[PDB]
């Protein structure tokens, strides 16, 4: 009954558009 | 903590409220957060709150989600991969990564 | 870098090594490329995984020599290679691939059909 | 490792002895610990032991718990969110985070 | 039979009241 | 910042853009606000998600033009907006909302009822 | 990666080959490894291989193991806690941590 | 069917006896 | 993120697309990624993309995979261990780690 | 119904052959 | 620090506050301690959680006033407190606790029995 | 370091301590080693876990005194020890182990058989 952790999906090389410490979060 | 254009969530099979890992190609930081939705078509990838200590605008990141399943299923499992260029233009989706050769 | 379909106009030393592994039967030069006789290849992590030859005659095009390295089969490399060859040759309305040298025609038919080609006597067509 | 006012545990659906992640908005550190209970009404958030290398008194943190469930359930799942201001005054509880728009 | 990891709940912007290396922990 | 209900007395350029998206049918100015004619809005991450107009006449109040952006429906934004409008107007003992312009009255009734309003001919009341 | 006196493994309910987290009280580092057995009675806590970048001899650490279970069981769950002083002398075992009061 | 991650047990304030990069590991 | 000679994946029971942890003996960094396949016989261990901030060519690493199972099964479980020397020559496979003695 | 996380397998002291920020990843 | 059982000989300001919360009925001084009249308390994270009074007469000892704060019941605090009082008074062969002031005798009996005491008329004994 | 099988030609102070624990019945010196009378041991994390004596007579070899520390049994230490002794003595075509001093012959037979040896009267053979 052995359970594996597998990559489900990935977003490859997206670029961050916004970064804000005060946004929720 | 990370809001992501809904079209990008669907492409990669990531759910709102799902734990995700972010690996920053630009500055090498690796952090785990959860996905929130951004407006479909916005192209947004917003790193919010405490996570914003770990990325800046313009950083190139790789966002992944992991699932668990029994061994037998995991042997045939195919991940949902989506590939971007430029200003978050989705260029391709795929169900496998190739083999790296010598 | 991620899997990318390239048109080869010049060959590096590495391209020569990788093409030997893809097509051990060809010894190029003997691979003359020009505007109507093209080689498309699938590149991943600085190596060529697959290649195909394309012969253009205006609205007609022919494909030959399609091979994906056996180590990396059934991971979508051949499909993306053929997709991108079609997309980058939008002038071509009729495509033909001969069954020449194909190792397993029944796998090739399954593949070609997945790509919208019809099995015909002697090859596959999309026209 | 982190003792938390019982009223705050209940609000967010966190259990005594449950693994939790702490994301420090003040100093950017991210660490994982487990919850212990503090006295109901005390407003306490106590970062104890080795974890006290990662936060100081007065730091603003975000504390999260993660659960696992089958894919079908996860599509309709709603998290338990509680929002604070000032000296740990609970201002709102909710069951969803809104969509971030452009 | 794929199992997802989901946010269960969160305490948003609480303030640390005490921090002590010698507390238990 | 987290979802917050604000009373709008002045509008920034951004508030003007967001209110166009909420109420494409209004072109303000035309949105005159004063002590008895108020606009409340729901703000999240520096954008307005929803808004409502409130007309105060002492112990009577009227609500109109309630709309949540379709992209962010069923995440508690409308409920918090209306909760906070009621709480910040504790002098009002009778509230009325007309069924004017409502796109789907049956969804609006479900919502209003969840908020303690009674369906009446032509609108919803809490009195 | 971390070899632990068998008597200490039994006290805390940790298994050989089980993933464990180590939180270093001395130097604040937090790392995850797996348990191997050391000889019963040896009192050994050996941090081996790449993990030895994260602790030194004499460091005081806290070693934890985490399990998963359904929500209903987790509400009554009691952890296995063992308390040390001096040169790894086991002073007490317990099944609960008390409530921190104001 | 929600599954929680719970503290199973802990060794509180043990002292490291040996640390060696070349031990197995 | 990490491509690994297929023969090495098989030896250790690691699957393509499986989450793995990497512990760098050379520089002490610890990171988590997923396995991709490299060509059988190539001896390759390729650390790709954002992960390449965490290792360099020539670094000696330890690569591990973790699984979950019920308590009763975990008591008899034996891990798949493979041991290397030199230029990634596989010297031994085993199903247990010995006990460290005083 | 308590589920444990166990070492499945390990590659002990392999050497990195290639490291490239632009490889996929 | 972790739960620790201490004998109190002197009281800090904090000990005075915590003992008020444990024993709101006592107002000490009035808590005279000396070699035969002892207070043991359970300390966790710099606060007292529980306390008990102990009266020693050589091979006989009496316990009174055992209380654990209600907030931290059923986490082993009372048991460890009583265990350590017995262990640190190895000269005592007969222990008695009166049922005086006990809020719930049936819970107290369950507890005392778990600790090896026998229910008797008017209290519990271990002799 | 990882489990390694070594031929012992010289003994450190530590080797002497560990060999006492493996073979409490021997008090060496009394352990004379030379080219035909060898001691192989299994080393893990700077300690000896197991050892065996080997007597070589060209194409014949004898094994005696095989013992794995009881604390680390059933983790593959004895098997690797014997495997490596055979592999490092490729000239030997016939191996014999006497049943002398064996604590549990039925466990020893199971082990020896797993290693390709045949049970015979008085010991086990691989020839
Ligand atoms: C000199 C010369 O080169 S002469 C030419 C010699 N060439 C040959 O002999 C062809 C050798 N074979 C190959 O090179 C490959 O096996 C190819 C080209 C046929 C297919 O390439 P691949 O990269 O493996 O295929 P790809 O993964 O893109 O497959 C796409 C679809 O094709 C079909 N397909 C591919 N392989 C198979 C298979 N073995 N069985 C059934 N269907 C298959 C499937 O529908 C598949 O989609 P799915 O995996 O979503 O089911
Ligand atoms: C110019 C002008 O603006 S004219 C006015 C035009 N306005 C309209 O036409 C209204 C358009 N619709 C909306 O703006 C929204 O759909 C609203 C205001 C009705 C509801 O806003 P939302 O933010 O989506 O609702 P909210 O998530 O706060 O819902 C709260 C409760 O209402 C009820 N509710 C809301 N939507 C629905 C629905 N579609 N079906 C059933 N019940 C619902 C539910 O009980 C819900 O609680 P739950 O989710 O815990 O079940
Ligand atoms: C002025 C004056 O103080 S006068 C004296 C007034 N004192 C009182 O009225 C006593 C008030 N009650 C208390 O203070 C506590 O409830 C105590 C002292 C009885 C027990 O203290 P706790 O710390 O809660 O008990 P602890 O957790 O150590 O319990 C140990 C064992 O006792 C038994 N026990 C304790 N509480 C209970 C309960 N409510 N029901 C059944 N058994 C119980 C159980 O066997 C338990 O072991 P388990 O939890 O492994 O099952
Ligand atoms: C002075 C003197 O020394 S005189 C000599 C005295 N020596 C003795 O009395 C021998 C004492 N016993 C030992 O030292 C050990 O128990 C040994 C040498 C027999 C076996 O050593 P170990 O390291 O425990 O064995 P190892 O783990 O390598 O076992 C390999 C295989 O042997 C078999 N085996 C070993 N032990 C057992 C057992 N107890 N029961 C059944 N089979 C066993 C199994 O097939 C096993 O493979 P598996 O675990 O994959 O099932
Ligand atoms: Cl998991
Ligand atoms: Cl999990
Ligand atoms: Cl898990
Ligand atoms: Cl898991
Ligand atoms: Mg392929
Ligand atoms: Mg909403
Ligand atoms: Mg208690
Ligand atoms: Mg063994």
């Amino acid at each position: 009954s052995m359970i594996r952790t597998m990559l489900q999906g990935k977003l490859h090389r997206v670029k961050v558009t916004h970064a804000d410490l005060h946004y929720e979060g | 903590s990370c809001a992501i254009d809904q079209d990008f969530l669907d492409a990669a099979g990531i759910l709102e409220n799902e734990a995700i890992d972010i690996w920053n190609v630009t500055n090498g930081k690796r952090f785990s957060v959860y996905a929130i939705a951004a407006e479909r078509g916005s192209r947004i990838i917003s790193v919010n709150g405490a996570a914003a200590h770990c990325a800046s605008v313009g950083d190139i990141v790789i966002i992944a989600s992991f699932v668990t399943m029994p061994d037998e299923e995991a042997r045939t499992w195919r991940p949902n991969v989506a590939y971007f260029e430029g200003d978050n233009e989705m260029k391709r989706t795929a169900k496998a990564i190739p083999v790296q050769v010598a | 870098m991620k899997l990318t379909i390239i048109r080869l106009e010049k060959f590096s030393d590495q391209d020569r090594i990788d093409l030997q592994k893809i097509w051990p039967e060809y010894s190029p030069s003997s691979l003359q490329v020009d505007d109507n006789h093209r080689i498309y290849a699938a590149r991943f992590n600085e190596r060529l995984l697959a290649a195909v030859r394309v012969t253009l005659s205006g609205t007609e095009g022919a494909l030959d020599s399609l091979r994906v390295r056996e180590v990396t089969r059934r991971r979508g490399v051949g499909q993306y290679l053929l997709e991108e060859v079609l997309r980058n040759n939008p002038g071509v309305s009729c495509w033909w691939m001969a069954d020449a040298g194909v190792e397993d025609r029944g796998v090739m038919t399954a593949f070609m059909q997945a790509l919208g080609f019809t099995a015909q006597q002697g090859g596959w067509e999309k026209c």
